[PDB]
C-alpha cells in the first residue's frame, strides 16, 4: 500500500480518517496520507514496539555536522586543510555561502516551482529545506563554522584541516548549547520551572541517561502552537521587502528557490527578528496554514500538522493526558468539572471531554499545549515537566557538555559567555543592525534594536596554541 | 570506545563509555512509561473499528484538530514578549535533538 | 555445535573460561559450558540487547499452573467436571498424588540413574526436577489445588470443571502471595528494609509497572549462598531415614527416580523443615557441591553456579556493583578502604580488587552476597534494596492481588489469613507434626514442633454460593 | 481486553489495562538501568580478548568463584534461625517469578 496515494489502512500506513461536515475534506473516502514511523524491532511478537531516533540526541549541533560518518564526510570541504564545510557551487547569497544542494530521487523542493528547479538543501539533518526560515538558520550556522575555521587558522598555522574542523564545529555545538539554555530555555519554561527542572549546573553525571524520551518527540511540538501564517521579510530599514513581504506558510513550505531567488537569506532573518511569534492561547491553538494546507504544493492532499501530531503519538503507543500527569507528579483530572480547573478553562475541559469522554485519552500534544501557560513562559505544567526533565538529561549526562571540567579552558568558557545569536548574525550576513538580547523577547523594530558595532565578536584568543 | 579521545564522535557513539549507544545515533527512543496500543505491544488506537480505549470510543485526530485546535486567523494574538525567532530557534533545536524515520 | 559439548565461543554460546592452575579443570583450553539468554529482538543491529522472562511476573502460582495456554491445558485432568490438575498415571506417593511425567527430547532426568528409567516431572515450571525438594514443593501445591477443587465441589455441587479449577487456583495463588509476603521476605530483608520497601499496602496501583527486572533474575541468586551440600530425609520421627538419610546435592539434580523409589516426598518435606539453611558468610559464601559439581551426572563436566551467575550477569549486560549502589541510592566505594568499610570487611575488599581491579566492575551478584547482612535478615543493603523494590512492584501492580478490593470478599480474606505452609503440609502429606510458624525460622526437631491436629483447617464456608 | 475478569488469564496478559502485556509471559525484561555491552548493544564483557571494562580487565567468573566463594566445606555454618525450607521457598517462588530462555 501506497501511503502517499491510498486511503487503505494496511502497514506501513496509517492515514487518518475524515470525519463528517468536515470543513475542508467533503469526501469522507479521502484521507489525510499517515506513514507509521519504523519499529527498532521489524516484525516481532515479543518486543513491545518503539520507534528510531535517527540522530544524535546532544545538543552538538548534528543538523550542521550530521549523525552519521559518510553524511559528516559528505558535508565537509575535502578540496583543502582549511577544515570548511562544502558550500553551494552553483548559488550565493550576495558573495555569501548557500547550502550545497541535495541529490533527491524524488525533491520536494522541486514540485514548489516548477520553474525556477531550485532543488531542496542539503544539511546535517534531512528537514534544511522545510521552510526558508529554517534554512536560513542551518545556512547562518554553517557561514559561522567557516568564519570560525578561518580566525583559528589564523592564529594556529600548524593545525591541519581536520583540526580546524573539529576545534570549530566544537565552538558551534557550545554556541548552540549556550543560546539554548541560556536565552531560550528560560523563555519556554518560565522562571519557576527553570529553577526546579533546570538547577545550576554541576559536572558530567555518567549515570543520566541522555537519550531523547519517546513522549518528548511529541510534547516538544508545542512549538507548532508558535508558527506564524506567513513568512514575513523585511529590507535594510526594516520595512517590508517588495514584491512579496508575506508568503503565506503553504506557499514556503520546501520553497528553497525562494532563498536562492528571492534575496537570500538577510530578509528573513529580519523577519525573524522584528515580527511577534504567534501566542497560544486556548481557543487559538494552531492556525490553518499548518492545520489545512501543511506541504499542499508538494503533495495529492493539504496536511494537518495538528492532527498528524495525535495520530503520531497513537503510532508510539504514548499514554494519554493524565499518565503523563501522574509521571510529571501532577494531578490527574477525572471530571469535566476538574479537567476545568486544572485548564482554568470549563469551555475547554468540554470541548476536551466531547473528544475524548476522559482526561485518561486525551493525546500527549493536544492535553499539553491545552494547559494555561506559566508566568514567563509559553508552555504549561506538563510540557514543562517533560521538557524541562529532557533538556536537563542532555545537559548533565553529557560528556562534553561546554561547561564541563575539561572540555574548555576557564578562559575559553569566559569567551563563549559573550556569545549570543545576535552577534552570529552580525557576523554572517549582511545585516548591521540586529535584536538587543534577549533575541527570543525582543520583537519591535526599532525599540529592540542596536547597532552590530555595540556587540563584540568571539575573542578567540584563548585558542591560541603557542 | 577508545581509552582517551579529544572531540564528538559524529553518532554520538562512546560519549557515555559504560554504554557507549546512548544519544547515539539510529537507536531506540528511551521509553519514561509504558507503552500503551490498541493490542498491547503493536497496533496504534484508532486502528481496528469498534476498539475504545480505556473505556470510551478513540477520537479521529481530525476530529479533535477541527473541533479544539481550528480557529478564525482574523483572532491571531501576536506575542508581545516573543519573536518569531523564538519559534524557528525551536524548529531548529528540535532537528539537533529527533528525527523519527518512517519508510518511504 | 552445541555449548554442551565444546568450548568454541560462537552463538549462541559464551563458554567460561578457565583460569591458569584451576584445581579442578585442568586444561586451561577447556571450559565451563554456557549458552547466551535468546535476545528479546534476534539479530538486531538498532536494538540494545534484552533477554526473555517465559513466566507470568506476577506471584500467581505459575510454576503450578503455566504461563502458556496449551500448557496450562496440559497440566488439567480434563476428563471429568472436577477441576483437577493431572496426576502421575504410573505411581503415587503412599496413596497421593506425584505428579505427571513430562516428555523431553533429552531428558536430563533419565541420566540420573539410568536402569530406573524414571523421566521428569511435568509442571507450570520447566525446572519441577531440578532438585527433589523443589518436585516435592511442587507435588505438595498440586495435591492442595486438588483437595481444594474437591472441597469446593462439595460445597458448590453445581460448579462445573471450569469454575472449581479457577476458584482453587485462585485460592493456591492467595497462598503463595501471603506466604511470601507474611512469611518470607520480611526473613530475607529484615524488619528496616521491609518496613523502606514494602509499606503497609493501600490499594492497586494501576501505574505501578510489574515486569520482573533484569536484574532482579541475577539479584535473586542470592538465595545459591543459601544451598547446603546435601539433600535431607527423614523418618516418621524426623530421624535420618535409613539407608541414604544425606545423599550429595551433585547426586540429586534432575534425580526424580528418588521421589518415585525412594520414599516420595514426605521424608524430603520433613528435612527442610528440621534441618537448618547454611548461613551466607563473607568467607562461606557457596558449597562446592553447586561451585564444583552442579550437574555433574548429566552434562560432560561439574558446573560451577556462582561463576554461572557472574557470566550470566555479563551476558545479560547488567552494571557493575557501583552503578547498582548508585541506583539504590547508597554511596558507591571508589578505593579498597571504602569499600573496607561498606563490607565491614577490608579482607574481603582486597580479595574483590585484586580480582576486579575497580568496585565499579564487581558483578552484580557477587558484590550483592558479599555485603554484610541486615539485622534478622539474609541479604545486605543493596540485595535487600533491589528484592525489595521488585516485591513492591508485585504486589502494588498486581490487579489481582488477593487483598485488592473485589478479588476476595471481607470473609473470604479473613479465611485466607489463617492459612500456613506447615498446615498445607498437614494437609497433603502424611506428616502429622510440623514446625511451628515461622516455618521459615523453625529448624530443631522437637522444639521447633508441633502436631498437625493443634492446626486448624482453612475454612472455605466462604466459598459457598448462596 | 475483556470489560470484568474474575480470574487471571494464564499469560498475565491484561492484568494490566492500559498495558496487558504487563507481567505476562514470554516478553522482555524491564531494564532498570542501561545496559553494559562490549560493543555497545549486545557482546558481553569478556566475549574479545584484549578488551578492558572501564580501565581493567574482564574477571574470569571461574577465577572470581575460585579466589572469593570456594570455601571448605567443612566449616559450613548452620543458620540457628533458618531452615532449609527458607532456601527452598525462594527457589520455588524464583519459579513462579522469572524464568530466563535460552536456545537448545
Ligand atoms: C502509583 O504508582 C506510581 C509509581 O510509583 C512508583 O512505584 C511504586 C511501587 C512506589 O515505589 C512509588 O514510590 C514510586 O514512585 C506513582 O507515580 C509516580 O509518582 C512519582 C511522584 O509523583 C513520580 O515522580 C516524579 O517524576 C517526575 C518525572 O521524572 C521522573 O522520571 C524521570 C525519567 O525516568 C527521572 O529521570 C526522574 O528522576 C523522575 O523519576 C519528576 O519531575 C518528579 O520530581 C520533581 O518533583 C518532585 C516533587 O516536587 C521533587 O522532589 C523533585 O526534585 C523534582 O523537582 C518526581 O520524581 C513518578 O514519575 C510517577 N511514576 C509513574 C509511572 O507515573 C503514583 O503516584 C502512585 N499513585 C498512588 C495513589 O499510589
Ligand atoms: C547522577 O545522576 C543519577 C540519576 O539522577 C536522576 O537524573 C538527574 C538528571 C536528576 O534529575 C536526578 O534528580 C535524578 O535522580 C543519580 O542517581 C539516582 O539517584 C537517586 C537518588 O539516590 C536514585 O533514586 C533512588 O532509587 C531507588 C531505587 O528505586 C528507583 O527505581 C525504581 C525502578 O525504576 C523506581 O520504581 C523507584 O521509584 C526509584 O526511582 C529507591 O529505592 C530510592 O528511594 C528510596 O530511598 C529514598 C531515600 O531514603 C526514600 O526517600 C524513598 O521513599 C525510597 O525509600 C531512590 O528513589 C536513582 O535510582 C538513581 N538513578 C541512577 C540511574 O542511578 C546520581 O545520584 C547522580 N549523582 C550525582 C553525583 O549527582
Ligand atoms: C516551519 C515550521 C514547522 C514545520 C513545517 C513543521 C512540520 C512538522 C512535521 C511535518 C512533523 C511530522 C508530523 C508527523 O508526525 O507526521 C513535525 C514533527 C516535529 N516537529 Fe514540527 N514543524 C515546524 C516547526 C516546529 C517547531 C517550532 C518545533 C518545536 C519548537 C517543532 C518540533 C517538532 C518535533 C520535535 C517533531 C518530531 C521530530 C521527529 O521526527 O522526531 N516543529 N513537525
Ligand atoms: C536446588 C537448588 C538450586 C539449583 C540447582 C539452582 C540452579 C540454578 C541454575 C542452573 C540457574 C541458571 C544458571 C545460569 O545462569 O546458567 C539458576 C538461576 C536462578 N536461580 Fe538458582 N538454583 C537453586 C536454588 C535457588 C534459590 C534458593 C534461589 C532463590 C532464593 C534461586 C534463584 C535463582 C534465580 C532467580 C535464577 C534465575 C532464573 C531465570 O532463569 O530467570 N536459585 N539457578
Ligand atoms: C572549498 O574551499 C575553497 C576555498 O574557500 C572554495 O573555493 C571551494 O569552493 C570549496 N569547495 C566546496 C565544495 O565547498
Ligand atoms: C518561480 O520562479 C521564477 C524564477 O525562475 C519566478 O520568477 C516566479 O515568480 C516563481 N513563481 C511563483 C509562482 O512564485
Ligand atoms: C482425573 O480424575 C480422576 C478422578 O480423580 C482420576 O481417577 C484420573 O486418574 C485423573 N486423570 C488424570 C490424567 O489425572
Ligand atoms: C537406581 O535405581 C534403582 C531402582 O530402580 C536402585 O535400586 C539403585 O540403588 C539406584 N542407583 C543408585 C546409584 O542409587
Ligand atoms: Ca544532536
Ligand atoms: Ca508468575
Amino acid at each position: 500500500v501506497n501511503c502517499e496515494t491510498s486511503c487503505v489502512q494496511q502497514p506501513p500506513c496509517f492515514p487518518l480518517k475524515i470525519p463528517p461536515n468536515d470543513p475542508r475534506i467533503k469526501n469522507q473516502a479521502d484521507c489525510i496520507p499517515f506513514f507509521r514511523s519504523c519499529p527498532a524491532c521489524p516484525g516481532s511478537n515479543i518486543t513491545i514496539r518503539n520507534q528510531i531516533n535517527a540522530l544524535t540526541s546532544f545538543v552538538d549541533a548534528s543538523m550542521v555536522y550530521g549523525s552519521e560518518e559518510p553524511l559528516a564526510r559528505n558535508l565537509r570541504n575535502m578540496s583543502n586543510q582549511l577544515g570548511l564545510l562544502a558550500v553551494n557551487q552553483r548559488f550565493q547569497d550576495n558573495g555569501r555561502a548557500l547550502l550545497p544542494f541535495d541529490n533527491l530521487h524524488d525533491d520536494p523542493c522541486l514540485l514548489t516551482n516548477r520553474s525556477a528547479r531550485i532543488p531542496c538543501f542539503l544539511a546535517g539533518d534531512t528537514r534544511s529545506s522545510e521552510m526558508p526560515e529554517l534554512t536560513s538558520m542551518h545556512t547562518l550556522l554553517l557561514r559561522e563554522h567557516n568564519r570560525l575555521a578561518t580566525e583559528l587558522k589564523s592564529l594556529n598555522p600548524r593545525w591541519d584541516g581536520e583540526r580546524l574542523y573539529q576545534e570549530a564545529r566544537k565552538i558551534v555545538g557550545a554556541m548552540v548549547q549556550i543560546i539554548t539554555y541560556r536565552d531560550y530555555l528560560p523563555l519556554v519554561l518560565g522562571p519557576t520551572a527553570m529553577r526546579k527542572y533546570l538547577p545550576t549546573y554541576r559536572s558530567y553525571n555518567d549515570s543520566v541517561d541522555p537519550r531523547i524520551a519517546n513522549v518528548f518527540t511529541n510534547a516538544f511540538r508545542y512549538g507548532h502552537t508558535l508558527i506564524q501564517p506567513f513568512m514575513f521579510r523585511l529590507d535594510n530599514r526594516y520595512q517590508p521587502m517588495e514584491p512579496n513581504p508575506r508568503v503565506p506558510l503553504s506557499r514556503v513550505f520546501f520553497a528553497s528557490w525562494r532563498v536562492v531567488l528571492e534575496g537570500g537569506i538577510d530578509p528573513i532573518l529580519r523577519g525573524l527578528m522584528a515580527t511577534p511569534a504567534k501566542l497560544n492561547r486556548q481557543n487559538q491553538i494552531a492556525v490553518d496554514e499548518i492545520r489545512e494546507r501543511l506541504f499542499e504544493q508538494v503533495m495529492r492532499i493539504g496536511l494537518d500538522l495538528p492532527a498528524l501530531n495525535m495520530q503520531r503519538s497513537r503510532d508510539h503507543g504514548l499514554p494519554g493526558y493524565n499518565a503523563w500527569r501522574r509521571f510529571c507528579g501532577l494531578p490527574q483530572p477525572e471530571t469535566v468539572g476538574q479537567l476545568g480547573t486544572v485548564l482554568r478553562n470549563l469551555k475547554l475541559a468540554r470541548k476536551l471531554m466531547e473528544q475524548y469522554g476522559t482526561p485518561n485519552n486525551i493525546d500527549i500534544w493536544m492535553g499539553g499545549v491545552s494547559e494555561p501557560l506559566k508566568r514567563k513562559g509559553r508552555v504549561g505544567p506538563l510540557l514543562a515537566c517533560i521538557i524541562g526533565t529532557q533538556f536537563r538529561k542532555l545537559r548533565d549526562g553529557d560528556r562534553f557538555w561546554w561547561e564541563n571540567e575539561g572540555v574548555f579552558s576557564m578562559q575559553q568558557r569566559q569567551a563563549l559567555a559573550q556569545i549570543s545569536l545576535p552577534r552570529i548574525i552580525c557576523d554572517n550576513t549582511g545585516i548591521t543592525t540586529v535584536s538587543k538580547n534577549n533575541i527570543f523577547m525582543s520583537n519591535s523594530y526599532p525599540r529592540d534594536f542596536v547597532n552590530c558595532s555595540t556587540l563584540p565578536a568571539l575573542n578567540l584568543a584563548s585558542w591560541r596554541e603557542a | 570506545c577508545p581509552e582517551q579521545d579529544k572531540y564528538r564522535t559524529i553518532t554520538g557513539m562512546c560519549n557515555n563509555r559504560r554504554s557507549p549507544t546512548l544519544g547515539a545515533s539510529n537507536r531506540a527512543f528511551v521509553r519514561w512509561l509504558p507503552a500503551e496500543y490498541e493490542d498491547g505491544f503493536s497496533l496504534p488506537y484508532g486502528w481496528t473499528p469498534g476498539v475504545k480505549r480505556n473505556g470510551f470510543p478513540v477520537a479521529l485526530a481530525r476530529a479533535v484538530s477541527n473541533e479544539i485546535v481550528r480557529f478564525p486567523t482574523d483572532q491571531l494574538t501576536p506575542d508581545q514578549e516573543r519573536s518569531l525567532m523564538f519559534m524557528q530557534w525551536g524548529q531548529l533545536l528540535d532537528h539537533d535533538l529527533d528525527f523519527t524515520p518512517e519508510p518511504a
